[PDB]
């Protein structure tokens, strides 16, 4: 689903529409639920986590308004970035950066 | 020899001027290698005038001005020509005139040198080459000057010795070798006391 | 950002170009897909350089090129075309007519459009500062070395 | 310019003084019109501002047709005038001085002179260095206020004016 969205021209032509749909909030909530479970001993479904994180990184680079929207969850991303070191690739810390 | 070629004449260091506008004349009896201008009190006797930063002189043999090198300026003089050296320490400029006509460079520059720092001050100076005769007039008698009224009087310049009883004492570079202590800062020679 | 660098039309054109490379439609560009279009253009590269020209833009290192990476490549290409030529457009803003000199009337025209207003006399003050030649016009060479008018 | 080097002193009174006087009164007449326009501000003042610009432009042409000859003549005769005071030389100083005052006060006068030099490619440097080249001796090459003939002629005639004043008048000059 993330790959299809990032393959769609509308996702890049209308960043405001994506922001209105709350797409970044929905992806973030899915990611933290996986990170919330097993937050210290083991992170499972690593491919999903790095797919959501990579999606959010490209989401920020589309426009400054998208980047500002993700900036409002900077503290939310940081508190989930303590165990993100275990996963390699795109991490919640990378999204915050 | 290399040293018995140029004889440098300058006023005594007690006449150093650090302010005001001053004027003096130099008559070229001959037409050979002679330089005239203004020099700092620390002028070195064995160095050609204008070859370093201690003198601002005009070479009338071929029309050059000398300060840290040579560059064309003015025209060569003839026998009997009078060079009027003028320094303006309020505008930091030096003006040379030839028979009352201000000399100019290869441009509209009416001044030979500009933005000269006062520092220690300046002294009238002249150098004569082999077989050269020149007359230096520092203006103790204002009537003796031949072109001061034509160019220099109305500009606010004064003769270098306008109000002086005795003639200005002059020092010359004597080409008699003498033994002197080796300078502690000599560029090439160092003496170590063991 | 992509929105700053690219317009809606450019994004549509890039997507069509990406779909031209991706004949399968899976959303990724493989080496054979990249190699096929190169042969259509005449070049016959080897897989050694073919992989290198993929890794040079492949961000996640999966070995395939997707649309987000393809757009990021084109975004850089549009951005890096202009490096220091920004002064050329600034010169043309003051230079309405199109020649190589900035006139006082032209300087009046831009100053009229801007918020600050001049009393038709101080316009000569800054133009003579910028114009060193003294011809009353500031050329491109005088503008870049020092900008006041 | 080459033939002025042999000019006789009689040309100062016979030719130069009457000619500059005509230019001086023409300059005063134009600036009188210029100040008339500004005292009554109107939307019609623009229609008439161009008229004085044309009058200044033709005036600057006449000045640049005589000053280069006058400048060379002054250089070859300034020494004699300073050595022996001359009533005619002092009169010429007043004429060139008043033209300079008109040039300094009037804004259009400076503008038209600058336009005349650049559009006609007047060197304004050979006119001041020809004597140096005759004797076999960048910044504002297009135009500069320093090399303007209106102010260059005055500076060459300035010692003549200062020669009139006695040294006791220096205090009065500062007060004025
Ligand atoms: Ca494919
Ligand atoms: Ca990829
Ligand atoms: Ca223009
Ligand atoms: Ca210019």
């Amino acid at each position: 689903s993330i790959g299809n969205i990032m393959n769609n021209k509308v996702f890049y032509q209308h960043p405001n529409l994506m922001r209105a749909l709350g797409m970044h909030e929905t992806v973030m909530e899915v990611m933290v639920n996986v990170l919330g479970g097993g937050e210290t001993k083991e992170i499972r479904f690593p491919k999903m986590v790095t797919s959501c994180c990579r999606f959010l990184c490209y989401f920020c680079r589309i426009s400054r308004q998208n980047q500002r929207s993700m900036f409002d969850h900077l503290s939310y991303l940081l508190e989930n970035s303590g165990i993100g070191l275990g996963m390699q690739g795109s991490t919640p810390l990378d999204v915050a950066a | 020899s290399r040293w018995d070629r140029v004889r440098i004449f300058r006023a005594e260091k007690s006449y150093t001027v650090q302010s005001g506008r001053w004027y003096f004349e130099f008559e070229a009896v001959t037409t050979g290698e002679m330089r005239v201008g203004w020099a700092r009190p620390e002028l070195r006797p064995d160095v050609e005038l204008g070859a370093d930063e201690l003198a601002y002189v005009f070479n009338g043999h071929r029309g050059q001005r000398w300060h840290l090198g040579s560059e064309p300026f003015g025209r060569p003089w003839q026998s009997g020509d009078v060079v009027g050296c003028m320094i303006d320490l309020t505008e930091n400029t030096i003006i040379f005139t030839l028979n009352g006509e201000v000399l100019m460079s290869d441009s509209g520059s009416e001044t030979a040198f500009r933005e000269i720092e006062i520092g220690d001050g300046f002294l009238p100076v002249c150098s004569l080459g082999p077989g050269q005769v020149g007359h230096l007039n520092l203006g103790q008698d204002v009537s003796s000057l031949r072109f001061f009224a034509i160019c220099g009087l109305q500009e606010g310049f004064e003769p270098f010795a306008i109000n002086m009883q005795r003639p200005v004492t002059t020092w010359f570079s004597k080409s008699l070798p003498q033994f002197e202590p080796v300078p502690p800062e000599h560029p090439h020679y160092e003496v170590a006391r063991m | 950002h992509m929105a700053d660098q690219l317009t809606e039309e450019q994004i549509a054109e890039f997507k069509e170009a990406f779909s031209l490379f991706d004949k399968d439609g899976d959303g990724t560009i493989t080496t054979k897909e990249l190699g096929t279009v190169m042969r259509s253009l005449g070049q016959n590269p080897t897989e050694a350089e073919l992989q290198d020209m993929i890794n040079e833009v492949d961000a996640d290192g999966n070995g395939t090129i997707d649309f987000p990476e393809f757009l990021t490549m084109m975004a850089r290409k549009m951005k890096d075309t202009d490096s220091e030529e920004e002064i050329r457009e600034a010169f043309r803003v003051f230079d309405k007519d199109g020649n190589g000199y900035i006139s006082a009337a032209e300087l009046r025209h831009v100053m009229t459009n801007l918020g600050e207003k001049l009393t038709d006399e101080e316009v000569d003050e800054m133009i003579r500062e910028a114009d060193i030649d003294g011809d009353g016009q500031v050329n491109y060479e005088e503008f870049v070395q020092m900008m006041t008018a | 310019q080459p033939i002025v080097s042999r000019a006789r002193p009689e040309l100062l009174h016979s030719h130069f003084i009457p000619t500059i006087g005509r230019l001086r009164k023409r300059a005063g007449k134009v600036v009188a019109e210029e100040e008339q326009l500004r005292l009554e501000a109107k939307a019609e003042a623009e229609e008439g501002e161009l008229l004085v610009r044309d009058e200044f432009s033709v005036l600057c042409r006449d000045l640049y047709a005589l000053y280069p000859l006058l400048i060379r003549y002054v250089d070859n005769n300034r020494a004699h005038w300073l050595t022996e005071p001359n009533a005619n030389a002092e009169e010429l100083f007043r004429m060139v001085g008043e033209i300079f005052i008109y040039w300094s006060k009037s804004h259009n006068f400076k503008r038209e002179e600058q336009n005349f030099v650049v559009q006609n490619e007047i060197n304004n440097m050979s006119f001041l260095t020809a004597d140096s080249k005759s004797k076999m001796a960048r910044r504002g090459d297009r135009y500069s206020v320093q090399t303007s003939l209106i102010v260059a002629t005055l500076k060459k005639m300035l010692p003549i004016g200062l020669n009139m004043c006695a040294p006791t008048d220096q205090d009065l000059i500062m007060l004025a």
